[PDB]
C-alpha cells in the first residue's frame, strides 16, 4: 500500500514533474500506440531517483482517453496488478478506482502544465515595462492561484486524512472492509461521489478557461482578457454555491475556507 | 570496379533490405521483453523501416 | 532539474559556508562528500553528481581579493566539495566593473558547471548585501545570468543593508541594485538586518557576537526553504511551482520572511498559525497589506487539523488583505527534516509579498535623496565616474523605485484595474 | 594462429619490454620462460612454442644503435624471451634510408620467426612515435610488411606524437606516417601523449615520474587489450573477430583508447558502462560522432544485469552518433585475469571509431602548414633532401590526409551514400 501510494497518488519528487511534462507535449498517434507509452514511464522513474522497484514495473499500462484534440482530460492510466494471495485481501474493482484517482490527479497537473505554458509562450516578450506584457500576465497569476490551492485542498484530503485511516489499522471478512472503506473516504473527500458533484462540476468551466487562456502565447491581448472575464464570473459564482452545500458537509467546509480568506 | 560493383551491391542491398523488413515484422510480434528488438538494431536507424501508426 | 547553487560576495560565501556545513549536518553525509548508510532523501537539488555516486554539493564560489575565503578553504568541509569551481572597494560602480572585467572565465566556470550536471532548472543566488565588492559585482552577475538564460529562474537571497548606523554610498547601492533586481530577477527573498538584529536582541542578550548567529538563523531560513524539495514530498518539490503563487506581477516580487521559533534552547497548528502572522515572528521590519501569504510547516504537527485552524483562522479574520482580488492564505505542509536531532521540532516558514516592503524601499529612497541633495557622500571614485559621468544612472535607477512605489501603492488600493 | 608481436625503435622497445614484464607477471610464468603449476590459459597467442613446452614470447627487436636496448638486455627478463630475435638521426627520411639499406637479414628475422611458429595470424607492431630512428623506420617495416604478407592482418600500436612542446620536423614524421598507416594498415590503435599526461597529472601530482607510469598504463591497457584472447573465452579469440566490427571503411579505422580505472591504490554494470562513456575517461584528447563503440569488461561483474544496463544506456540515449547507419555500441565480456593479485578488480576498455580524431590530423595538418611555409623547421636533412629532392612526398601525404578528412567529416553527415 505505501509502494502504491508512491506511483499512483504521485508522493514521488519529481516524477509527476517528469511525467507530465513529457506526456502533455502530444496533445494525434502519438500517445495512442504501445511503444511510446511504454517507454515514458521508463523515463519517468528514472529521473525521479526514488522509484524502479517492482511495484514501479512489470504493471500493466494503458489509457481510457485517447489523444484525438480544449482538452480538460488527461491520459495514461497505470494499474497495480494483483493475483491470488492479494486477491483474499486487495480487490480488483479496488485497484480500477487507483486508477480513477490517479487519472484525477494527473489531470490537475494539467492546469499546471498549461498555465505554465502560456507564461512560457508570455516570457520571450520580455524586465520590460510595455503594457501589453503586465497586464497580460497578471490574468495568469490568478487562475495559478486557483489551480495552487483547489490542489491545496485535494492534497490535503486525497492524501493525509484519509491516509490516517488504513494506516492505524495497519499499526477474515475484515481487511478487505478496511481496504474498502479507505478508498471510499479518498473518493468522498475528493468531491467526486455525486453528493458532492456539483462543486467540483463548476471547476470543469473553471478548467475549459484555462485552456482557452492556454492557446494563445499581443494583438491577441483582447480575447484572453475576455476568456479571463468568464473566468472571474465563475469563481465568483462558485464562492456561493459551495456555502450552500455546508447544509446539505463539514468536511466541504475547509473547500470554502481554501478558495477564500474573507473577500465576497 | 566502382560501377559494375555497383550494379551486383544494388541487387544484394535490395535483397537483403527485403529479408530485413520481414524478420523485423516477424520479431516485433515475439516479445516478456522489449529488449530484443531494441538491443538487435539500438541505433535508431533500420530498427524497423515498417512503422506502424 | 537540478538547481546550481551561487555563493558570491565575501559575506555570501560565509552564509554560503554556513548554508553548506547546515547541509552536512542536515543529511547523513560526511565532510568528505561520502554518501553515508545514514542518508531515502531526495539528492537532485542542490548536489553535484560526483563521480563515485557521493552527491557532493554545487558551491560555485565567485569573488574578487579573497580574505574570509581562506579561512571557508580551510575547513574540513572543502572537502565536502572541491570540483574546482571556488575561485581565487566597497562600491557598486567598483564591484561592476570588477565583475565586467573578468566575465569570460568566471562564465566558464558556470558553463562548465552547468554542462557538468544532468540539466538545469534554476541559479539561487546565495548573496549579503554591503560585502564591499560584492555589491555591484552581485548586479553585473545577475544581468550575465538573466541575459545568458532567458528561460531559467533566479532566485536571490538578499539581506536589506541597514545596521542603523562604514559605507555611506550604500542607499546608491542597495537602489542600483534594486533597479537590477526588478528588471533581471524573478523572485527575490529579502530578510532584514535591523529585525534580524531586534529579535537577536529579543530572545537572549548578545550584542557582540550576534552576527554569528544571524548567519545560524540565514542557514536555518534557507534549509527550510528546500527542505521541501530536498526531502520527497507531493508540493513544491519543484522551484517554479513555489515560486508561481505569491507573485502576482513581476515588479512586486519581493516576499518577507518569518519563523515560528524565537529560541531553540504537543504545539498545536492554530498556535504556528497565528503564531506566523504576527510582525514579531517576521523576520523584515498608513496601510499596507499582504498581496498573498503560504506557509511550510515541518515538525510534529497533525495533517488533519490544519483545516480546523485555517477554518478558525478564516472566521478570525485577523489580517485585513488586498481588497479587490483572489488571493488566500495557501497551506503547504513538507516533511520533518531527517537523520539529525533537533530541538524544538515544530518550525513554520513564510514566504509573503506584502507592500509593507514599500516603506523601506521608500526609506532607502528618502536617504538617497538626502545624500544626493547634500552630495558629499558618494566619496567620489574615479569607478563611479569612469561607469556613469553624469551620474543619471542613479536617477534612471531612482525612476524605476519611483515606479516601484507607485505600482506598490496601486496595488494597496481597491483599485489597481489599470496599472499606477 | 599465432600471432607474432614485434618492438620497433627504442621507446617502442622500452613498452615492448614493459608489456612483456607484464606478461610476466600475468601469466603464472617465471622470468626463466618456464611455465609453472600456477600456470588453465592459452598459449598460442603471442608465445613463441619454444622447445621444452615452456612457452616463450615472441619479442622481435629491430633496431639501429641501441641505447635503452642494452639496459633492457641486462634483466632478468632477458632470460624470459632471448631466441636471436633482437637485433643490435631524429627524421623520417633517416630511419627509412637505415630500414632500406639492412632490410634482407632483419628480414630473414622476420622470415626465421614465421617458420619457427606453426602458423601465422598477424603481426601486432609495438612502438611509440618519435623515438628518434624509430619513426620512418616504421612506415618502411610496416610497408614491408604488407607488400611481403597482403593476406594477414596488421595492428599498430601508436602514440599521438604530441607532448605540447626537441624535434620540430615531429608533424613531418607523423604526417608521412599518417599517409602509410592509412594505406599500409588495416586497424591502427592511437593513443595520446597529452591526454595520457592529463589523466597522470589528474590522479596524482606526478609531472617529473610520469613517462614509467604511462609506460604501466600502456602496458596494462596492451594487457586488457589481449586478455580476451590470452584467456579463454567465446568472443574475440582471435584478432580478425575483433577487428571487423569497428571498421566500416579501411581509411576510417583509426580507435580511440578509454580505461575505466583511474587510480589503482560492488561496482555495478551501470557505473562502468556510462564511466566508458565520458570523455574525462578516454585516454585520447563543431560536431563529432562515433561510428561504432565496443567495450570489453574484465572483472567482478555480473553478466546478466549487463542487458539491464544497456537497456538503462539505451533510453538514456547518452551518445548521439553516426546518424545514417545501423551501427550501435557493442557489449562484450571476458574473464577476470588470473594468476595474480590485482586491486581495482573491475577494469574495461574501449576501442572505439570516432571523428574526432580528424579534429587532432587537422591540428597537425595546420602545424604541418605553418612549419611547411615558413621552412625553416625541416632542419635540412641530406637524407630528407635525397629521400625527395623537391619534398612533394609530404605534398602527396598531404593530399591523402585531406582525402581523409573530407571522408571523416563526410562520414560525420548523414549523408555518405557516395563517397567524399
Amino acid at each position: 500500500y505505501e509502494a502504491l501510494r508512491h506511483f499512483l497518488l504521485m508522493e514521488d519528487g519529481e516524477f509527476a514533474q517528469s511525467l507530465s511534462d513529457l506526456l502533455f507535449e502530444k496533445l494525434p498517434g502519438e500517445l495512442l500506440n504501445p511503444l511510446v507509452l511504454n517507454s515514458v514511464l521508463s523515463k519517468a522513474l528514472q529521473c525521479s531517483l526514488h522509484g524502479d522497484t517492482p511495484h514501479a514495473s512489470n504493471l500493466s499500462l494503458a489509457l481510457k482517453y485517447l489523444p484525438e484534440v480544449p482538452d480538460v482530460l488527461s491520459c495514461l492510466e497505470l494499474r497495480y496488478k494483483v493475483d491470488w494471495p492479494l486477491n483474499i485481501v486487495i480487490t480488483e474493482g479496488c485497484v480500477s478506482k487507483y486508477s480513477g484517482v490517479f487519472s484525477f490527479l494527473l489531470q490537475l497537473k494539467l492546469m499546471m502544465w498549461a498555465l505554465k505554458d502560456v507564461c512560457f509562450h508570455l516570457k520571450r516578450t520580455a524586465m520590460a515595462g510595455s503594457v501589453q506584457f503586465r497586464q497580460l500576465q497578471l490574468f495568469k497569476h490568478e487562475m495559478q492561484h486557483f489551480v495552487k490551492v483547489i490542489q491545496g485542498y485535494i492534497a490535503n484530503q486525497i492524501l493525509h486524512v484519509t491516509w490516517c485511516e488504513f494506516r492505524a489499522r495497519l499499526a477474515l471478512e475484515e481487511i478487505q472492509r478496511a481496504h474498502a472503506e479507505y478508498l471510499h473516504k479518498a473518493v468522498f473527500r475528493g468531491l467526486l461521489t455525486e453528493k458532492a458533484a456539483p462543486v467540483m462540476n463548476v471547476i470543469h468551466s473553471i478548467f475549459s478557461l484555462v485552456l482557452k487562456f492556454r492557446s494563445q502565447l499581443h494583438p491577441n491581448f483582447a480575447l484572453m482578457q475576455q476568456s479571463y472575464n468568464t473566468f472571474k464570473y465563475y469563481s465568483h459564482f462558485l464562492f456561493k454555491v459551495v456555502t450552500k452545500l455546508v447544509n446539505r458537509q463539514p468536511h466541504l467546509e475547509d473547500f470554502l475556507l481554501r478558495i477564500n480568506f474573507n473577500n465576497y | 570496379l566502382v560501377s559494375g560493383f555497383e550494379a551486383t551491391i544494388n541487387k544484394f542491398d535490395k535483397n537483403f533490405s527485403a529479408h530485413l523488413l520481414d524478420l523485423l515484422a516477424r520479431l516485433s510480434i515475439y516479445s516478456g521483453m522489449a529488449s530484443v528488438i531494441s538491443r538487435l538494431d539500438f541505433n535508431g536507424f533500420y530498427t524497423e523501416r515498417l512503422e506502424r501508426l | 532539474r537540478e538547481i546550481i547553487t551561487l555563493q558570491l560576495g565575501q559575506c555570501g560565501n560565509q552564509i554560503g559556508f554556513e548554508f553548506w556545513k547546515q547541509l552536512c549536518a542536515e543529511h547523513g553525509i560526511s565532510p568528505e562528500g561520502i554518501v553515508e548508510e545514514f542518508a531515502t532523501d531526495r539528492k537532485d537539488v542542490f548536489f553535484y553528481q560526483a563521480d563515485d555516486e557521493h552527491y557532493i554539493p554545487r558551491a560555485v564560489l565567485l569573488d574578487l581579493e579573497p580574505r574570509v575565503i581562506h579561512s571557508i578553504l580551510n575547513s574540513p568541509y572543502a572537502k565536502l566539495y572541491n570540483p574546482e569551481n571556488i575561485y581565487l572597494g566597497n562600491n557598486w560602480a567598483s564591484g561592476f566593473s570588477q565583475g565586467e572585467k573578468i566575465h569570460e572565465d568566471i562564465f566558464d566556470i558556470i558553463d562548465r558547471e552547468a554542462d557538468g550536471s544532468d540539466s538545469l532548472e534554476g541559479f539561487v543566488l546565495c548573496h549579503s548585501i554591503a560585502g564591499g565588492t560584492g555589491s555591484g559585482l552581485g548586479s553585473y552577475l545577475l544581468e550575465r545570468l538573466n541575459d545568458r538564460y532567458p528561460k531559467k529562474l533566479v532566485q536571490t537571497y538578499s539581506v536589506f543593508p541597514n545596521q542603523d548606523e562604514d559605507v555611506v554610498v550604500q542607499p546608491y547601492n542597495s537602489l542600483l541594485t534594486l533597479k537590477r533586481l526588478t528588471q533581471n530577477a524573478d523572485c527575490v527573498v529579502v530578510l532584514d538586518n535591523t529585525a534580524l538584529n531586534r529579535i537577536a536582541t529579543d530572545r537572549l542578550h548578545i550584542q557582540n557576537p550576534s552576527f554569528s548567529q544571524i548567519n545560524q538563523l540565514v542557514s536555518t531560513i534557507m534549509s527550510a526553504s528546500t527542505t521541501t524539495l530536498r526531502y520527497p514530498g507531493y508540493m513544491n518539490n519543484d522551484l517554479i511551482g513555489l515560486i508561481a503563487s505569491l507573485i502576482p506581477t513581476p515588479r512586486l516580487h519581493f516576499l518577507m520572511t518569518g519563523y515560528t521559533p524565537l529560541t531553540t534552547d504537543k504545539t498545536t497548528v492554530l498556535d504556528v498559525m497565528r503564531r506566523l502572522l504576527q510582525p514579531k515572528n517576521v523576520m523584515v521590519s498608513t496601510n499596507h497589506c499582504y498581496i498573498a501569504i503560504l506557509n511550510i510547516i515541518q515538525g510534529e504537527v497533525d495533517p488533519t487539523q490544519v483545516h480546523k485552524s485555517l477554518q478558525r483562522i478564516r472566521e478570525r479574520k485577523l489580517a485585513n488583505f488586498i481588497p479587490w482580488g483572489p488571493a488566500s492564505i495557501q497551506v503547504a505542509l513538507s516533511r520533518k527534516s531527517p537523520y539529525l536531532p533537533s530541538a524544538h521540532r515544530v518550525s513554520g516558514l513564510m514566504m509573503a509579498n506584502h507592500t509593507s516592503i514599500s516603506s523601506l524601499f521608500e526609506r532607502t529612497c528618502r536617504q538617497y535623496d538626502k545624500l544626493r541633495k547634500r552630495e558629499a557622500f558618494l566619496e567620489q571614485f574615479r569607478k563611479e565616474d569612469m561607469f556613469k559621468d553624469n551620474f543619471d544612472e542613479m536617477d534612471t535607477s531612482r525612476e524605476i523605485v519611483q515606479q516601484l512605489i507607485d505600482e506598490y501603492h496601486a496595488a494597496t488600493r481597491p483599485d489597481y484595474i489599470s496599472w499606477g
